[PDB]
RNA sequence: UCCCCCGUGCCCAUAGCGGCGUGGAACCACCCGUUCCCAUUCCGAACACGGAAGUGAAACGCGCCAGCGCCGAUGGUACUGGGCGGGCGACCGCCUGGGAGAGUAGGUCGGUGCGGGGGA
RNA sequence: CGAUCAACGGAUAAAAGUUACCCCGGGGAUAACAGGCUGAUCUCCCCCGAGCGUCCACAGCGGCGGGGAGGUUUGGCACCUCGAUGUCGGCUCGUCGCAUCCUGGGGCUGAAGAAGGUCCCAAGGGUUGGGCUGUUCGCCCAUUAAAGCGGCACGCGAGCUG
RNA sequence: CGCCUCCUAAAAGGUAACGGAGGCGCCCAAAGGUCCCCUCAGGCGGGACGGAAAUCCGCCGGAGAGCGCAAGGGUAGAAGG
RNA sequence: CUGACUGGGGCCUGUAGAGCACUGAUAGGGCUAGGGGGCCCACCAGCCUACCAAACCCUGUCAAACUCCGAAGGGUCCCAGGUGGAGCCUGGGAGUGAGGGCGCGAGCGAUAACGUCCGCGUCCGAGCGCGGGAACAACCGAGACCGCCAGCUAAGGCCCCCAAGUCUGGGCUAAGUGGUAAAGGAUGUGGCGCCGCGAAGACAGCCAGGAGGUGGCUUAGAAGCAGCCAUCCUUUAAAGAGUGCGUAAUAGCUCACUGGUCGAGUGGCGCCGCGCCGAAAAUGAUCGGGGCUUAAGCCCAGCGCCGAAGCUGCGGGUCUGGG
């Protein structure tokens, strides 16, 4: 008896890193995601790999706009 | 309101969170009583280990 | 027919107690009202088999109210096939939807030949008058053979009836019977 | 359901909403050109120019120039200088480009 | 016998069986049925044995209604092999059946025939069962 | 300060789909031409300019309709945190807190801000 | 820039087998024996009764399936034991279970009698000799009332043989 | 035997088994940037060759298409042409 | 003061569940392409098909790698509580890196293993210190500083061993079940609910009769006891051209049925509690034993009592922190 299966890639540690109502400095990774489960918004940047991060400082503000996808905002202090 | 709280059952073998809840109320031995102000936080810890402890609202 | 059943307002009693107490927790409502209630288990069963959803059921409230109602739905203990909560639809005025039984007059010629008859929908869906509820709907299921089928469009209706399903919805079919003769192939 | 008109409109306007500078929306009817400054954070029209209101005439390009300078004046009176131009569904050309020149030369920054 | 003609995944995990029958728990098609009473699996050989038993006891007419299906691939390893080194092969296809599951609906049959037929089929199956009738409880569901 | 229209936006279908009627004062649109600006992997279809012959047919706008769609209770339950038990086992009960999805009733043929033009 | 330094955090720039001729250190961290837990497999037992059985489901049978018991097989795990628990077979000596081969008792019969079949209760006693093979096992030989099946570390090497 | 995808994996992440499935060991000078333009699959009806399926037309379609290649995530208010 | 933990609030998640909106799988129908059959058939089409069979629709289900949804929860952060052998930082020293059992959620396995592999938790390890469970590391109780010829309780017990009730009240069981196992079976028993007929008299015990042509498909010549094609009524209690013994022939029996004699329950269902069988393994058996039956079992209600190294009381020691 042999096996074709048995291999699995490494855990990537995706997900949201800072939550709403949480102070962040600019440059902090907000969401480490594949594709855009959250879209960048107010004061929120997104690198080449869809990584959302703080553009300016302040507080994180998640906001779902229904059909318009889930956005993130960095509301300044 | 205040809370006469008598630890009336061993926490041994129970989950460490429950034991830590006992320490939060400062209870250390069996038969140890503590009247403590009923705060929703303290009342939360009491609710967590209510099965391990007896409670009576005194004042 | 008029099937009366005493209705009591469950106030804050735990449903497990009432179901334990021979009481069937239910709730009666319309676009106007909504009330937590309970009944007798054995009473609701006895009437309800007579008083299937096809029929008005007058809940005899404690205050003297006699509600023309309709069992919109009933919850069942799947682990026991036992009713566990009742949905009493307060059959007020302004004609409402329900299910009416089916009076399948006659026997299919094919069924007499040896085929098997299956009733697809043994009840029908109609938004009809609260006080114009025909208890039955007959059908000519005699002129059929094995493989013949009827639909919702062929059912004739009493006055004021509104078929609330697809007219092309088949409801009665005659399929080939179950025979050991076709089992030696399978033996 | 959308149109290349509509899809173009949300296209350019998403692109320009993206930056954050005030937007210069430019509707363009067959007989008129409408232009306004808008703060997407507030959904409030700051300054409103419109060929219809000015009662202009002549070549539509002409009126686009004129209303462009008019809106430039109304805005510069309010201190608004940097503003993102929104060509909307339109191609940046002809009347719309004439208006944009009406604002750039009108003292507006873009 | 009963078996899925194809599937996204050949093998499959066993999985807990606790809980009540989610779907298929009221007499829907036939007049009588054989509802389960204890959670258990039922292979295609067992479903088939109960089916042929029912049809034989009828022996004429009637309509049999199998409201279950053996999709989950049953699995055992080769005989006398040590543990590990892959997963066992697909012995066959079973069907999970929780309590409340109305396994069988027979219609187009006299009461006594369907009753005794469902009784024999009950003996063919590995679970305590209960013959029942289509009811307003069924009609209301 | 109200009605209409035109631009925007927000809420993300209760907002849609579908059918129905309706608007040309104005706006918008359709529309008239293609010399110009510009353009077609061909085409003035589109885009672009000049324009006003006619039309709201279309579109678009508004008002009606629940057929579809979407929203959706209340109860009840699944489930479950926790504390208890039971079961040979599969698994199952009970107390406390939480509590669905489905379905039912029922509801929705949008609401909202900003700025313009018109009107009252 | 030169990597299948791919055993891919890459021991050399550079490397395969064999040992019953073996040896040392360790291990019950781990195998073969046994024991142990499970009972898949196995033996046995019941459920349904399709069908057979002139007919007649059940004298005898018992399709397809189901539910059990035992723990003697082959197995699984690796739990004691690798500063040792000697492993098949035969012999001697037994003892025990009954899921009874005969002997005892009985039921039913497709039991005329006789002979049988099946089941039930029953472990007191018995269960032969030989050929072949290391064999157990099995076949055969001649019998027998019968020529039981198993446990006892597949009993028994501080009892023997090898 | 290294890395990617999914489940396993118990609604944070991480999480084992010689567990259940597939991949990678490249490729693109455009398959990169930017501006501008367009929106698919599919279904129906009509259409010479010509079809089931070429190209064309109209009609219905939120994406079920496509997005170089595994899966997934994402995506037409584009990342698609 | 930041800790564990707790409350408030904010948000993140796709699990259980549920559902079929995607992907599949899927049972039966409608519908119907299309292929299959029959003719009509090649002049090419057309009918019929109880054939298979798209797509679609209806009803009904499944999914670890499906999700229109979706918890309970958990994660994080802010605020508050929280002074603890709490927390953080900086250094020195470690050991450990063979774990195991139990519970729960999973995988593998055979929904086997005192199995293996994970997650959450606990205990042992290291607590083989203590009470109970007879004996027993992880099951129940409970964290052993010491002493006392003190007291109160935990689980567990209170008939003797063995301390505490042959304690009290209400039931059930008769199997020593208790004090071993399943399907399946069962006039076991106790309690239920459900329906029938019950004096225009029940079951029941009896008593008395109980059919005719005679033939149908007539045929292994039995109108009825035989493979069935049948089932007119008739005889003033009306009793079927039968259930079964003789009948490839009559018999005669007996039943349903006719009433009467007795004269009150009887008849049949479903539910539940506790029981029976089902139930055979190997040295001598056994609930730990003795024994135990309105229990000394099981269930329910109590009260009291016993019961540890738990706690309390006294005394003592010692460590940290404060005076």
């Amino acid at each position: 008896g042999s096996t074709r299966n048995g291999r699995d890639s490494q855990a990537k540690r995706l997900g949201v890193k800072r939550y709403e109502g949480q102070v962040v400095r600019a440059g902090n990774i907000l969401v480490r995601q594949r594709g855009t489960r959250f879209k960048p918004g107010k004061n929120v940047g997104m690198g080449r790999d869809f990584t959302l991060f703080a553009l300016v400082d302040g507080v994180v503000e998640f906001q779902d706009r229904g059909r318009l996808g889930r956005y993130v905002h960095v509301r300044p202090l | 309101p205040r809370l006469k709280v008598k630890l009336v059952k061993s926490p041994i073998g129970y989950p460490k969170d429950q034991k830590a809840a006992l320490k939060a109320l400062g209870l250390r031995r069996l038969q140890q009583e503590r009247v403590l102000e009923d705060t929703p936080a303290i009342r939360g810890n009491v609710e967590k280990v209510a099965h391990l402890v007896r409670v009576e609202v005194v004042e | 027919m008029e099937y009366r059943l005493k209705a009591y307002y469950r106030e804050g009693e735990k449903p497990s107690a009432l179901r334990r107490a021979g009481k069937l927790p239910g709730v009666m409502y319309n676009r106007h009202l909504n009330r937590k209630v309970y009944v007798d288990l054995v009473e609701f069963d006895k009437v309800f088999r007579q008083a299937s959803i096809h029929h008005v059921i007058v809940l005899e409230l404690p205050d003297g109210q006699s509600l023309p109602t309709l069992v919109r739905q009933v919850n069942l203990d799947k682990r026991r096939r036992r009713p566990e909560h009742v949905d009493f639809f307060v059959l007020s005025d302004e004609p409402v939807e329900m299910y009416v039984p089916l009076r399948f007059v006659g026997t299919p010629a094919g069924v007499r030949a040896g085929g098997v008859l299956q009733e697809i929908h043994r009840d029908i869906l109609v938004k009809v008058s609260p006080r114009n509820i025909p208890e039955f709907i007959e059908v000519d299921v005699s002129g059929l053979e094995i493989g013949d089928s009827l639909h919702a469009s062929d059912l004739k209706l009493p006055p004021g009836v509104e078929l609330a399903v697809s007219p092309e919805e088949t409801i009665a079919a005659v399929v080939p019977p179950e025979d050991v003769e076709k089992l030696a192939e399978e033996a | 359901r959308l149109t290349a008109y509509e899809r173009r409109k949300f296209r350019v306007r998403n692109r320009i909403k993206r930056t954050g500078r005030l937007r210069l929306s430019v509707f363009r009817s067959l007989k008129h050109i409408y232009a306004q400054i808008i703060d997407d954070e507030k959904g409030v029209t700051l300054v409103s120019a419109s060929s219809l209101a000015l009662k202009l005439k002549g070549n539509k390009t002409e009126v686009a120039r004129q209303v462009g300078r008019a809106l430039a004046e109304k805005a510069l009176a309010l201190g608004i200088k940097q503003v993102a131009f929104d060509r909307g569904p339109y191609k940046y050309h002809g009347r719309v480009k004439a208006l944009a020149e009406g604002a750039r030369e009108g003292g507006l920054e873009f | 016998m009963l078996m899925p003609r194809r599937m996204k995944y050949r093998k499959q995990q066993r999985g807990r069986l606790k809980g009540a029958t989610k779907g298929g728990d009221y007499v829907a098609f036939g007049d009588y049925g054989l509802v389960a009473l204890e959670p258990a699996w039922i292979t295609a050989q067992q479903i088939e044995a109960a089916r042929v038993a029912m049809v034989r006891h009828f022996r004429r007419g009637g309509k049999i209604f199998i409201r279950i299906f053996p999709d989950k691939p049953y699995t055992k390893k080769p005989l006398e092999v040590r543990m590990g080194k892959g997963k066992g092969n697909v012995e066959g296809y079973v069907a999970v059946v929780k309590p409340g599951r109305v396994m069988f609906e027979v219609a187009g049959v006299t009461e006594e025939q369907a009753m005794e037929a469902l009784r024999i089929a009950g003996h063919k199956l590995p679970i305590k069962t209960k013959i029942v009738r289509r009811d307003a409880y069924d009609e209301a569901q």
